[PDB]
């Protein structure tokens, strides 16, 4: 039979592939570039816009826009270019023929799902569609029916308590720090050492520095005193032009903002205390099963030492005899896609799709009625 | 409170 | 019955007890040829051509499962 | 031959088993739970209702209803679910094949018996049925033909004077305080220390606190002054999430409402003075045999020190030369079931059953004619 | 003679004034702010903390803490700042010289009255003090000796049946939904339309939206279908910066959680069914007088249409020939203070005060002995 | 019950 | 977003 497509619109990356695959066939940055310079050479072959890896390769010549931020799709013409690129160029598949399971972060605006459905049925003419909460898929991906999933992307962070397959929607926290605000903080602090990174193309050097060299301190004040007192933490990296840049105590300082958003001037508490404050909204009978089964998800949790820092700093909050366990599989970057791949292949799911017949009868509002 | 609720 | 078995093989923490529950939910009074045994939740009856046969759900899933890891 | 089933529909627990067994084969709370949260995970296998220990295990997800209160069955669809679970899942026995001895508290509505019969003959198709007064069975359980049985359940308390095997139906007292009004009072008083227990699942923590830590004072005012003057009575317990809670003079204060129903705003007198007022309605020749042989029964009499407080406080009422004796066997929680097990096995009893032939001829009204 | 001060520590507002005044002289939000930003300008004149209207005016710069939640005082140093501000800055009165009538919600922890007394006698050195149940004062305020007062604040809701001047303490319901949980629900639902309000200062925009634009539906499902079918209910409001936001069916949806607490995931019944369940605990002779004289009190009852919805929805519960009457004076926001003002001025009351001599002799435990 | 008590 | 944050 026709497989479903499974496609996850992160803020930072597109992951796409076929249901029943163990890993996504296409991953590329969800980025759209346009040329910003005079076209001197005749007959070069101009292009109005690059997408994904094309825009990465050219990025010295291009302005790079992200069309999703904070999990909200902020201009549709770009996002529609990105989906066009996903179906026709990366998967090389006719979207006429496969259901598409999309994915979304919880508690975001309701218009975003309406439009995201309308474009699938009118533009791509997909047979049937679904939209699934990101943090729900990470439990299918991690073999559990109970847990509190902490999931952190490029654009949004959220906790979703799930006990025995029931979500507890009053206890869902959404927090708006993510990998992109870590990157903007990293640029701001790097300015201390004289390195200045300004342009949109140059931001995406900082993102690669952040991925390679940042890590989370297990005691922020002790490593601050250490790196203030020794070169031992100081480590160095090459810019694309061959300049070497050297990064010290600062490399732990940026992921610490996940635990102290006041560095960014964000009033709200860090991911640890929002996890604990989410468990404290659940019925007292289920907290023991949500103190185990803390599931990490999404790329912003890939920092070295973040699982240890979470376990340590929740264990300072929780009562002294609860077994706190943080569960952080090494593929947690892809876990939302893997769980979507599992979900789309279940036979019980095949009644759940929004079929085009139903969208024709109801219009896009159906997405709220027929879906979580 | 001291048990059943946050305050 | 086979399709709901292959589903319960890959759903997380699937079990013979939840498989049996899915069978009852899906067929118990929707189909005339499927019957639940009066005094058990771990069995089901199919009305074959020859006779009614009662199948026991204990250890279907262990027998059902193959996945060979390519690296082996 | 086929044994009879013996089944006791407490307000709080079901006890069920086969006649001639020495203890009940199935004991579980007579509680029905329904899910009160959105079902997020597809293919989990939803269930419309849990019963008994299943609903205890899930109780964080569920609204828990008791279908009997004050010994009256207040919605029948649940009670029928509880019996279905009793025969098919807990005993694993076809009700087609066994007489069923049911049980009821005295002086309760006449409608309750009729329905409780109609459902056995129409729904379960039982061969033959009987209904027996709870307090009569506690005498079979304690080897006596004479006594005044004080029996206290989850829902009702009653005295039944029985002399030489004759009940004295004008002297039957029924009092409507029981373990459940102790539990609601315990929640109200616990609120004084800051612990607040609100929900139906959370009530049933308080029930376990009451069972583990409550006891009856031998002088309410002296232990009040003591615990106002010393930490020595203060004792502590762990909630399911690992919070520790500490409980003081309050732990004797709740079972004291049995002796001072004014704490609950109940006008009537306590169990001691309704016992004495029951003996004072009996003929003067038998009071000497009812001042011995006060038989305690049912779980609400399991509190430490209740026998001593009873003997003390009746001995203050009764004439100075009557030997007051309180008889409180340690299995008195099950004594109603044990006595039902004895009664259903007597050969003289086998004429007493209401056979299905007779129900067909008479209709359910027969239960008043062919029964106490 | 010296007047008493009358001071009511709501969760949301302080009302304070002098006994015998018809309305309170000081009303300000019981909120304490601390600066959360670097102090750049030298010599501006820093301040460690603002209180009340000071903290409202600066609130862009401040973290705003409420020191009472759910009628419980959760940190004392702030509450002591709030009282200091009440006596010295708003009333401009020496607390040395006036009795103070304080106020409390029923059934809350006993350590809250002890501390609230200790601080008046040790810190403020008040001559004499009292503490009075909120819902009792609304009857003095509404000219009645009989009624069931429904009182709903920022933090707590409670019913207190009073008949002919006797309270019926077994029938007192306390319910923990109030204006602040309505506000947090309003923020969560507003997020559907794209408006996101996150911070503590920004919460207090939503509180003003709730006050201005919310109303209670007289049939929730009919207006849901209406506002799903027409723009007629859609209404709009200006944020402080001049952004306009537009609010539709959602504006009735938030006060509906008072009648359907399941929207918040609160297991308990709504204010109507807790009122009816309170009358059903009273003696049958007085229910006819508690079905009249339903007295609304406190700010959370100020919603347009709440009196009509209450009368409608109790009349569906009560027997068809009981005259249900809801009494909702337009000053019911201040009615608790007005009733305290009446109570503190009676000459029969002047024996009731806890004088400092008695507190010196007994210690703070005296508050339980010499008070309801 | 039917009138006096709630059951 | 539409009101609060920038998106
Ligand atoms: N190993 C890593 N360490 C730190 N940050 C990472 C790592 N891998 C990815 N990231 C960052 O996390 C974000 C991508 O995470 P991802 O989960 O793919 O986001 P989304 O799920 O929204 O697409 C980017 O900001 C990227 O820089
Ligand atoms: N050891 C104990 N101490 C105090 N209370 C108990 C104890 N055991 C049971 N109970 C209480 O007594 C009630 C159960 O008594 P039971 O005789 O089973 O009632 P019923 O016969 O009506 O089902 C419940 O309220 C339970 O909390
Ligand atoms: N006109 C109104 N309509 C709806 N809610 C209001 C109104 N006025 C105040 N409130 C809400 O009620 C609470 C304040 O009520 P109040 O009686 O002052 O509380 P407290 O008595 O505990 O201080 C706040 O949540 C406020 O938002
Ligand atoms: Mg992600
Ligand atoms: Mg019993
Ligand atoms: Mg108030």
């Amino acid at each position: 039979e026709t497989t479903a497509l499974v496609c996850d619109n992160g803020s930072g990356l597109v992951k796409a592939g076929f249901a029943g695959d163990d890993a996504p066939r296409a991953v590329f940055p969800s980025i759209v570039g346009r040329p910003r310079h005079q076209g001197v050479m005749v007959g070069m072959g101009q292009k109005d816009s690059y997408v994904g890896d094309e825009a990465q390769s050219k990025r010295g010549i291009l302005t790079l826009k992200y069309p999703i931020e904070h999990g909200i799709i902020t201009n549709w013409d770009d996002m529609e270019k990105i989906w066009h690129h996903t179906f026709y160029n990366e998967l090389r598949v006719a979207p006429e023929e496969h259901p598409t399971l999309l994915t979304e972060a919880p508690l975001n605006p309701k218009a975003n799902r309406e439009k995201m459905t309308q474009i699938m049925f009118e533009t791509f003419n997909v047979p049937a569609m679904y939209v699934a909460i990101q943090a729900v898929l990470s439990l299918y991906a991690s073999g559990r029916t109970t847990g509190i999933v902490l999931d952190s992307g490029d654009g949004v962070t959220h906790n979703v308590p799930i006990y025995e397959g029931y979500a507890l929607p009053h206890a869902i926290m959404r927090l708006d720090l993510a990998g992109r605000d870590l990157t903007d903080y990293l640029m701001k602090i790097l300015t201390e050492r004289g390195y200045s990174f300004v342009t949109t193309a140059e931001r995406e050097i900082v993102r690669d520095i952040k991925e390679k060299l940042c890590y989370v301190a297990l005691d922020f004040e002790n490593e601050m005193a250490t790196a203030a007192s020794s070169s031992s933490l100081e480590k160095s990296y090459e810019l694309p032009d061959g300049q070497v840049i050297t990064i010290g105590n600062e490399r732990f300082r940026c992921p610490e903002t996940l635990f102290q958003p006041s560095f960014i001037g964000m009033e709200s508490a860090g991911i640890h205390e929002t996890t604990y404050n989410s468990i404290m909204k659940c019925d007292i009978d289920i907290r023991k099963d949500l103190y185990a089964n803390n599931v990490m998800s999404g790329g912003t949790t890939m920092y070295p030492g973040i699982a240890d820092r979470m376990q340590k700093e929740i264990t300072a909050l929780a009562p002294s005899t609860m077994k706190i366990k943080i569960i952080a599989p090494p593929e947690r970057k892809y876990s939302v896609w893997i769980g979507g791949s599992i979900l789309a292949s279940l036979s019980t799911f095949q009644q759940m799709w929004i079929t085009k017949q139903e969208y024709d009868e109801a219009g896009p509002s159906i997405v709220h009625r027929k879906c979580f | 409170w001291x048990a059943x609720c946050p305050a | 019955v086979l399709d709901l078995l292959d589903e319960e093989c890959k759903m997380p923490k699937g079990s013979d007890d939840t498989w049996a529950q899915k069978l009852y939910n899906t067929h118990l009074n929707k189909c005339a040829l499927f019957e639940k045994p009066r005094l058990s939740n771990k069995a089901f009856i199919i009305k074959h051509f020859a006779d009614k046969v009662e199948y026991q759900c204990e250890g279907f899933l262990e027998k059902n499962k193959d996945t060979v890891y390519e690296e082996q």
